[PDB]
């Protein structure tokens, strides 16, 4: 069968509103 | 939970003792501080700069 | 034509569910160490910290002594292989006394008041190897194919 | 100049302190005879009055069976030799089940789940002559050169 | 008290990447069966449907014959174990002609124009047992802990 909870793992989750990008200097 | 001293991706510098047998080595202290600042400037290729010690 | 009405009966219990409101006791200062724990199976304590106070627990194996049984909690648990478990490196609720429904592997009804025998994987089974001091509380039901049994647990 | 901040830690426990709030039981209808009892040491019962209902207890001696551990209260004790004690002829708070901090005379950390042996004066010692039904709980600390251990007490 | 400037170089390769815009050919009417395929590894054809026209592909095994190389696609791939893969029962992109970057288990630079030898899991190896007709295109790069090589493929 399947015996799980009420709320899925995605309803209780946070995503940070900023991204990180690597820097490659031109010269 | 990993402490700031136990992270496996922070820069670590082995250092000679600043105080040995009750005498001071300000020259060594200055050199090591300058080396650390240059390292932080260098590794990020000028993207980030040290502010706090 | 003539009308009709129907009737259905709900299941009695679920794995890792507190049987009733008798005198019980839970432990929430436990942490899962090196593995995962199924909800409804016995656990063992590997080490208790001297000054910090936490208790490191894991799944039961051969040559060990049981300590408690995990229980259901909608907030502190995770969904895996279509079931509810406690992931590694997290808090866990361990019932140290009271009546609880737990998974079983046997095939016949147990005798009320008899001692509980456990298997090496931590689920109740007759003629098992590991000997405990818990008893059967007189409960025998199946939920959509899973075998459940009601156990009386006393503090170690 | 360079500004500075410092950090310090509190102690963990004191002798006779109740460790956890987990299913404890305290008997209050008790009286003391023949001397004084230190807070944090085992006591023995010498007589249970038939009709009055008070239990007469005193300090643990040789060839006897312990009954409980005195606990810490700011109102029922008196201050002698810079420590809190229960004077003769006064009511005492005795825990019969729960988790308590007991004075210790040993030198090696105990093993979780093992039986606890007492000395002839009611203080825990690793190798004692008095056998009990209580258990270790894993706590082990020291407050200003005083050895404390954590004991789980079952009802006799 | 002087300014400074720095220089960093981009990596030039990735597993399963198309090397350049020369004459290439992509089979997209296939389907993966019996497992999953790593991006940047050779594949084999189990059977071809006579009426429907779909081909059935799987990973390269012992004694079989390779047919193509899986290529990168931000839409058709699934992210698992920190890599791009093709899960079972989904459309796959096999590449049957052109220059491609492939995972390697070698340690030395290969000779331009030599024959490519594959190891038993569909990854290039200097001393493999599975022989092909594909050639080396000359490129030889190393990403972070990953060794990649330029392989030129022609139709079977």
């Amino acid at each position: 069968a399947a015996t799980m909870g009420i709320w899925t793992a995605q309803e209780l989750h946070r995503i940070k509103s900023q991204s990180y990008e690597e820097d490659y200097p031109v010269g | 939970i990993v402490s700031v001293f136990n992270h496996p991706n922070i820069t670590k510098i082995t250092s000679g003792k600043w105080i040995d047998a009750s005498t001071m080595k300000p020259e060594t202290a200055e050199a090591e501080l300058t080396q650390a600042i240059e390292t932080i400037e260098t590794i990020t290729r000028g993207q980030h700069r040290a502010t706090n010690i | 034509q003539i009308n009709a009405s129907y009737q259905r009966d709900m299941a009695i219990a679920l794995p890792g569910m507190v049987a009733d409101t008798s005198k019980y006791n839970i432990d929430g200062a436990c942490v899962v160490n090196e593995g995962d724990v199924l909800v409804g199976a016995a656990v063992q304590v590997v080490q208790a910290q001297a000054v910090d106070g936490h208790k490191l627990v894991k799944a039961l194996t051969t040559g060990t002594t049981p300590y408690g049984v995990a229980i259901r909690s909608h907030w502190q648990t995770v969904n895996a292989q279509n079931q509810m478990i406690y992931e590694d490196g997290g808090a866990i609720n361990v019932m140290t006394s009271g009546r609880v429904w737990m998974l079983s592997k046997s095939t016949e009804a147990p005798t009320f008041g008899s001692a509980v025998k456990l298997d090496v994987d931590g689920q109740e089974k007759s003629d098992g190897t590991i000997e405990t001091t818990w008893t059967y509380a007189g409960g025998w039901t199946k939920y959509k194919d899973i075998q459940l049994v009601e156990v009386q647990l006393h503090q170690l």
